[PDB]
């Protein structure tokens, strides 16, 4: 309440001083002048004409993410509360959205570290599992192996942001250098993971399609490109949040420079949705030169796309953004939720424990114990 | 008229050789052997594993010393491997990559290697100019080589798919004894430890004992109900064993000229594709196309352990002059040494 | 401000720790009536 | 051919007069020769490790 | 000295390892293929149209190195020796099924035992059906003694995707599809995946023949490249 | 409402000593700033409770920002701490990252096979 | 010894009816695919017909297709070719051959001249 106070009083002061320097209305006809209610800074609006704000983050009762909206009566007055003919504007649908909000996002919390969990732990054991087994060794278990080690760096430090950051606010508070330098890390390996991820897309690609004969490739440049070209993407957003948007430790999301790091990986998937769309179509021709039934090729196609769509990342390219609607946002939020939290389990259980080699080498070797 | 008795008294000799083979038949090998102690679990497991060739392992020999030992390999290289540091001291190509057989000689200063080229190439690893190159190449056979092995530095006797066998002068590089008394392609062969004569097995389900001296057939030995893959013979130098495509093995002997005991079981329905035995003779080791080599009983007919640890097909097996170690190579291009 | 598949679980993140005072027990409706601006 | 079959039955004829022994006298020939070897060769029975080259 | 000896061993072992690393790179960036043209089945002039026991020929198309074994003055015995090609990337099959005189069923056997051997299970076989041109003019001829051999052959129909070639008759059309179905029934028979069949025309003097099967090893590639992911 | 009024001038005095007591001609820090603040809202609410109506009336509104004019218009405190960068100079700085890792995955693509 | 004797054959006349009967030893007769084959008078050697391990697949080539049938009897381990409507192109040396390898479906060298897992052979001749 007494940050709450003070962040409205400094919101007063800096709305006076705005207003202090845009004295002119500079319109024309009936108008209603600006005025302080108390809450947000509103400027001269037309006379007849609804006008549009921010909603404040004063209390935790309000979602920022919204927006106020004040109507202007024809008259050239603000709007009037029919109970007291007080000047008022609609704060009232910050508060209404807020507790279902909050009792979807606490389910939301416990199934995003149920299955950060969950993929922790097959990705390790799928790991262990390709280590032991030298016999399975090849360029593409290598790159596997990157991309199981990527996801369980970022699964634990997902973890460890859920569980002793978002909590305790003690430590913002404090504000060390010791959280910016985990946000750098944590946003550093997101993008090394979603590289991965283009990077297995384009060496299935390279050898499907482009490059058939030619069985030794040079590894150095999906090295570079997983774990050395993220780094730019990230020092780059890290400077320019130095410079501009310092806050506490890097946690606000309502700055547009987060699409510094979010950006590119939104073209690596396209890249890889493409890549993906070019590989069906290489696989639909080869079974219709095959002859086979229409009915069996739709089965295969499906069952070949939903085996690729988890490795290549394909979920975040099919639903990008968030719905409007109310119920239909709930839906894809608990839907993407899902697939995103266990994304990482879904590829150890395809690309390892369902793979027809590994299972005879466990076969084999449970034997040999 | 001339044809039809000559067959019928072909006949005659096998009704008559089939009689001496029952009368002589006494007693058998399992029911002598029925007191023996067995010799209970044995547990083997990788010791070394050579990584340095790149296609299948057709073929591998150990050497007189007992740690130096060459293997074949498809892809057209014969490596020399150094069994204790596990460094590898030879690195020869082959103009032909197509190999199936290699030799070690008991001297040490020479190796020989073929396949379906044909011929038999020598190589002396003595060379003063620090580098090996071939010797001489014997070019007498018509067929696919399967097995070569060293008499001495001067002589190698060699057994191909052309139904014989072969006896060479390296130094001449021309043959000097050939045996013609088979009916199939031939696959293996073993020397007796003292050399005065050895055995083959070929596609033709039955073994024949050749005397080196005089290049004439002994004796036949017949029993198998499939083509003969591997023989070897018997450290004692009076009996064999081999294996065939009917995942069943054999021993025999040359003094009673017939079958003694057959090791099978219903499980094992894949053909054998090495026999080597022990240097006690006890232990039969013998490799299977189910990617196993089981350790075969001698005296007892039950098995005693197997050793899984190949990928892929076993292809050659060899036990050390001393007993010390066995090295088997498969067809995932690994050679593995066990003790 | 920031609508990404990408952009999640930092969004849901940031909303727990805004509008919930470290897991409490109760939060009391901020009126909205016509005694509040 | 004709002389396929001559060569058979010469073959079969000079076989036929091998000298043989009964199996019960081999069979145990094969036994004590694996008896009197059986504690030179590591194989059959357990060995120390610390002579053996394969460590 | 011990010492000095472990010296000389190590740097030996590195100079061969170094040398094995570089042959590797030649091993695997060329192909093997085995040629099994049947007894006077025009082989040679598919070699040529660009006491030993074996002749490779070495041949290069689109910057890919090929190798092509010729397997000569062997037996006729090839249960033991067609084991060693297992690791070959596919085995050429070439039939003279126009010298018929019983050449296409003694073909028909072979190529069956070579589709279910196992060893060969996993290699992909493709097929020349070779003098295109003299089966014309054999079937031509009156009362050719097709039916006698396949009486089959008076109740078989043309399907109708069978394209001709330009100047020819639908009699020759026949006979030439009517062996092409008998191979592909016994593929299909038990080819579950693990290995295909690609039936081919060509003439004895055919360039193009290089070109075919540089297109079915892509194929090849291409088909067991998908198998490691399970998409096929 | 006229007493009031005439408080509201008294408030307004009040809250310039107080700033003038804690800063000498510059208000525009943290503390000293808040504190006259704090003061100010303090003798504004005693006035508007005194009037029985809801703060800001215009006439509120006027003396508000003629007092603001008056005393706190010294320093330039249009600055304000967190922005976002203008289009201007934000657009390449987003585009660069993108068209890097684009033409990145197409140089992967062209040398990896080499 | 592996050995497949032969039995049968004889003089018939064209369209009329003859059986022939292949008696196997040695070996296990339900292991092996039996095939047949027969060496025509001044020509090669050529395929008949074979039955599967268990009898439940037969093949035909296409001269004898309808004319002449098959049957194996693991019980007595013995192979019969039962024959009907003889032509005079019939008149061959028939030869009772084994797949030398057991548990597969699959074998080579059948029609081989140096084949040895082939038995003796009958003559069957047929004229007016
Ligand atoms: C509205 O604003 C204009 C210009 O700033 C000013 O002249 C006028 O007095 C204001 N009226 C009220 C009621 O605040
Ligand atoms: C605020 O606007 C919403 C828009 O639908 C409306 O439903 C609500 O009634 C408004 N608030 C009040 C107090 O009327």
């Amino acid at each position: 309440y007494v940050v709450g106070r003070k962040k409205m009083m400094d919101a007063q002061y800096k709305c006076y001083d705005r207003m202090q320097q845009l004295p002119a209305y500079q319109g024309e006809g009936p108008y209603c002048n600006r005025t302080w209610d108390g809450w947000l800074c509103w400027d001269d609006t037309p006379a007849g004409v609804l006008s549009y704000q921010f909603c404040p983050d004063y209390f935790p009762d309000f979602d920022p993410s919204e927006k106020v909206t004040k109507y202007c009566d024809e008259k050239g007055v603000w709007f009037k509360h029919p109970e007291n003919n007080r000047t008022w504007s609609n704060y009232t649908m910050c508060n209404a959205f807020t507790p279902e909000k909050l009792k979807n996002a606490y389910v939301l919390y416990y199934l995003a570290i149920v299955g950060h969990s969950l993929s922790i732990f097959t990705l390790v054991i799928s790991l262990g599992i390709f280590v032991f087994f030298r016999s399975l060794g090849c360029q593409r278990v290598t790159l596997h192996k990157n991309m199981f080690l990527t996801y369980i760096l970022n699964s634990m430090i997902i973890i460890i942001h859920l569980v002793e950051v978002v909590p305790n606010g003690e430590l913002v508070r404090r504000d060390p250098v010791s959280c910016k330098i985990l946000h750098f890390f944590h946003q550093y390996m997101m993008a090394c993971n979603y590289f991965w991820m283009l990077c297995e897309g384009i060496y299935l690609h390279t050898l499907i399609v482009v490059a058939v004969f030619t069985e030794k490739q040079r590894l150095r440049w999906y090295y570079l490109l997983g774990w050395g070209f993220p780094l730019v993407p990230t020092t780059i957003h890290a400077i320019t949040r130095a410079v501009y948007f310092n806050d506490n430790c890097w946690l606000s999301v309502e700055t547009h420079l987060l699409y510094i790091i979010h950006g590119p990986v939104m073209a690596a998937l396209v890249v890889n949705f493409f890549f993906l769309l070019n590989i069906v179509r290489v696989l639909v021709t080869k079974m219709r030169e095959t002859h086979e039934a229409e009915s069996h090729m739709y089965l295969k196609a499906v069952k070949a796309t939903m085996i690729l769509v988890p490795l290549l990342g394909i979920q975040f390219v099919v639903f990008p953004w968030r719905p409007s609607n109310k119920m239909l946002g709930k839906i894809y939020d608990y839907v993407m939720h899902s697939l995103i939290h266990f994304q990482g389990f879904f590829v150890a259980t395809i690309y390892c424990f369902c793979n027809n080699e590994v299972q005879t080498t466990v076969k084999r070797q449970w034997a040999q114990f | 008229s001339e044809l039809d008795q000559l067959r019928q008294e072909a006949e005659q000799l096998k009704n008559q050789i089939r009689d001496a083979r029952k009368a002589c038949a006494d007693a058998t090998l399992s029911q002598i052997t029925n007191n023996i102690d067995p010799v209970g679990r044995i547990q083997m497991r990788t010791r070394r594993t050579l990584r340095g060739h790149l296609a299948k392992i057709y073929a591998m020999h150990w050497g007189t010393d007992s740690r130096l030992l060459v293997s074949a390999s498809q892809d057209g290289k014969l490596i020399i491997w150094d069994s204790y540091t596990t460094n590898k001291v030879h690195a020869i190509p082959l103009r032909s990559s197509w190999v199936m057989t290699c030799a070690y000689a008991p001297s040490g200063n020479y190796v020989a290697c073929g396949g379906l080229d044909n011929i038999c190439s020598i190589y002396n690893l003595k060379t003063r100019e620090g580098n090996v190159r071939v010797s001489r190449e014997l070019a007498g056979h018509t067929g696919y080589l399967s097995c070569c092995r060293f008499l001495d530095d001067n002589q190698i006797v060699t057994s191909s798919g052309d139904t014989t066998c072969a006896l060479w002068d390296i130094e001449t590089g021309q043959q000097t004894t050939t045996f013609t008394g088979h009916t199939g392609d031939v696959m293996s062969l073993s020397l007796a430890p003292d050399t005065r004569l050895f055995v083959s097995g070929a596609c033709d389900a039955s073994a024949k004992l050749w005397d080196v001296r005089e290049g004439m057939c002994r004796q036949t030995f017949t029993g198998h109900e499939s083509d003969i893959n591997a023989i070897c013979f018997f450290p004692n130098g009076n009996a064999f064993a081999t294996g065939s495509d009917d995942a069943t093995c054999r021993l025999f002997d040359l003094r009673a000229d017939q079958e003694l005991m057959t090791y099978s079981h219903d499980n094992i329905i894949c053909g054998i594709t090495s026999v080597s035995f022990s240097k006690s003779g006890r232990l039969l080791l013998a490799g299977y196309d189910d990617f196993n080599c089981n350790v075969w009983d001698a005296l007892k007919a039950d098995r005693a352990g197997v050793l899984a640890g190949h990928d892929n097909r076993v292809s050659c097996l060899g036990v050390t002059d001393d007993g010390m170690a066995v090295a088997t190579g498969s067809w995932d291009s690994f050679l593995k040494i066990w003790n | 401000k920031c609508n990404t598949a990408t952009c999640a679980t930092q969004r849901l993140a940031e909303f727990l720790r805004h509008s919930s005072n470290n897991f409490g027990p109760i939060l009391p409706p901020t009126n909205v009536g016509s005694n509040t601006p | 051919s004709i002389a396929q079959a001559r060569k058979l039955v010469e073959q079969l004829k000079m076989e036929a007069n091998i000298d043989r022994i009964k199996v019960s006298k081999a069979a145990a020939d094969l036994m004590a020769y694996c008896e009197a070897h059986a504690k030179e060769d590591p194989l059959l029975t357990p060995v120390p490790a610390s002579e053996n080259p394969f460590r | 000295d011990q010492r000095n000896e472990e010296k000389a061993q190590r740097e030996a072992n590195k100079k061969i390892e170094k040398q094995l690393q570089k042959d590797k790179q030649v091993y695997r960036a060329t192909h093997r293929l085995l040629l099994l043209g049947a007894g006077e089945s025009g082989k040679n002039t598919i070699v040529k149209q660009m006491t030993s026991g074996i002749f490779e020929t070495k041949f290069q198309v689109d910057k890919v190195n090929f190798h092509m074994f010729d397997v000569g003055a062997q037996r006729d015995e090839r249960r033991k020796w067609i084991q060693c090609f297992n690791d070959v990337t596919a085995i050429i099959f070439v039939v003279a099924s126009s010298s018929y005189n019983n050449r296409l069923q003694a073909a028909l056997k072979l190529f069956d035992s070579i589709w279910n051997n196992k060893w060969l299970r996993d290699t992909s076989v493709i097929l020349f059906l070779n003098k295109q041109d003299l089966l014309a003019e054999k079937v031509l001829a009156g009362k050719s003694k097709i039916e006698d051999y396949f009486p089959e052959f008076a109740r078989y129909t043309t399907p109708e995707d069978a394209t001709p070639e330009p100047g020819e008759d639908p009699r020759v059309t026949r006979a030439k599809y009517f062996i092409r179905d008998e191979f592909l029934r016994i593929s299909t028979a038990s080819g579950d995946g693990r290995h295909y069949c690609y039936p081919h025309f060509t003439c004895s003097v055919d360039t193009e023949n290089i070109r075919r099967v540089f297109n079915d090893c892509r194929d090849i590639i291409q088909r067991m490249h998908l198998r490691q992911y399970e998409l096929l | 409402e006229t007493g009031m009024l005439e408080r509201l001038p008294l408030c307004g005095k009040a809250f310039a000593d107080m700033m003038g007591k804690v800063d000498v001609w510059k208000w525009c820090n943290l503390s000293e700033f808040i504190v006259y603040y704090e003061s100010f809202t303090n003798c504004t609410e005693m006035e508007a409770n005194v009037v029985g109506c809801y703060w800001p009336n215009p006439l509120a509104q006027g003396f508000i920002t003629g007092i603001h004019r008056q005393f706190f218009s010294n320093c330039t405190v249009d600055r304000v701490h967190l922005e976002d960068p203008p289009d201007e100079v934000l657009i390449p700085l987003i585009v660069i990252p993108v068209v890097l890792t684009v033409a990145m995955a197409g140089l992967v693509v062209w040398r990896s096979k080499r | 010894q592996v050995q497949l004797q032969e039995s049968g054959g004889g003089l018939v006349q064209p369209g009329g009816s003859l059986r022939l009967s292949c008696a196997a030893s040695g070996f296990t007769f339900s292991n092996y695919k039996m095939n047949w084959v027969r060496q025509a008078p001044g020509k090669g050697l050529e395929w008949v017909s074979d039955i599967s391990q268990s009898g439940a697949s037969i093949s035909y080539t296409g001269s004898v297709k309808g004319r002449f049938t098959i049957s194996r009897d693991n019980a007595k381990n013995t192979l019969y070719l039962q024959m009907n409507s003889l032509k005079p192109e019939d008149t061959a040396v028939y030869y009772c051959a084994r797949c030398p390898a057991p548990f597969t479906r699959d074998c080579f060298d059948v029609t081989s001249t140096t084949y040895a897992y082939r038995g003796q052979g009958t003559q069957v001749t047929v004229s007016s």
